[PDB]
RNA sequence: GUAUGUCUAAAGUUAUGCUCUUAUUUACUAACAAAAUCAUUGAACUAG
RNA sequence: AAUCUCUUUGCCUUUUGGCUUAGAUCAAGUGUAGUAUCUGUUCUU
């Protein structure tokens, strides 16, 4: 089932993986932080 | 990966001095300049304004910069 | 934030700030989805 | 051709109702809510701790400046 | 579908709690697949 | 005067090996299959 609109409310596990995300790839790869994340784009994980 | 290397040294001639060379002819070292050479031996009162009332060594700060950016972009 | 504080949404809205809000807990049950 | 459009509608339903999760669940808000409420809660402990020893600051200043 | 890589195996004889049964969920991969509304027409076709 | 183990100091001893337009863009998919995987239930223990 497709997601077109992405966001809602940031759960613990979402901030969690991003956080273990960005200390593997840095802070310019939104795109394969957000990857990572069902419901988040790479521009509400860079916010 | 690690395909993509800096490099640690750069080839030495030396090693090329050992090899037997081959006899191929090049269009850049065929004949050309043989000889050398020697030396010898009411109107205007009406507005709210009026007369009424570099040289630096850094490229992307220099005036021509600057003016090459407000040209080229708009 | 602490200028209104300092001056002195509902259920279906989107939330236009989501990013800056604290962030919602894990329960003990983690969703499959999660 | 009723069949067919029923089950694509029926699938754009599935898709409007998985898209629920950017809107705030009555759970999301009472959780913010909690938030605002328990730290108003706060607010109000530290205020009357503040003000419950604020006013017979007075009564304590008369007693120090006595000696 | 390629580039490209690997294989091909006797004889042509060199002297001495933790799992299981099994019904699902999720991800990845598949040049596999002619799929019924929107006088019969995607149709042999796409590769760094 | 000679062992053994601690603790500090020193040594870092498997201790990030280039470049460009962050090199570029994408992350909506049916059936069946393949591989991994998940909950439960008995069973193993």
């Amino acid at each position: 089932v497709p997601i077109y609109v992405k966001g809602g409310v940031w759960t613990n596990v979402e901030d969690q993986i991003l956080k273990a995300a960005v200390q593997k790839y840095g802070t310019h790869q939104w795109s394969k932080v957000a990857s990572l994340l069902q419901k988040k784009t790479a521009r509400q994980s860079e916010l | 990966t690690t395909s993509h290397r800096p490099q640690l040294e750069a080839r030495s001639g030396a090693k090329a001095a050992a090899y037997t060379p081959t006899g191929i002819e090049h269009a850049r070292l065929l004949p050309g300049h043989t000889t050398l050479k020697y030396r010898k031996f009411s109107w205007r009162k009406g507005t709210a304004f009026g007369r009424h009332k570099g040289y630096i060594n850094d490229m992307t700060k220099s005036e021509y910069h600057q003016e090459f950016l407000h040209k080229h972009v708009r | 934030e602490r200028y209104n504080r300092l001056l002195e949404l509902k259920a279906g809205d989107i939330n236009p700030n989501a990013e800056t809000q604290m962030a919602r807990p894990d329960n003990g049950d983690l969703e499959d989805e999660e | 051709r009723s069949n067919a459009i029923s089950k694509q509608k029926q699938y754009n339903g599935l898709v409007r109702d998985r898209e629920s999760f950017t809107r705030l669940s009555k759970e999301d808000l009472e959780f913010y809510q909690k938030s605002k409420n328990e730290l108003l809660k706060k607010e109000k402990e530290l205020n009357n701790y503040l003000d419950v020893k604020a006013i017979n600051f007075e009564k304590k200043k008369k007693a120090l400046l006595m000696e």
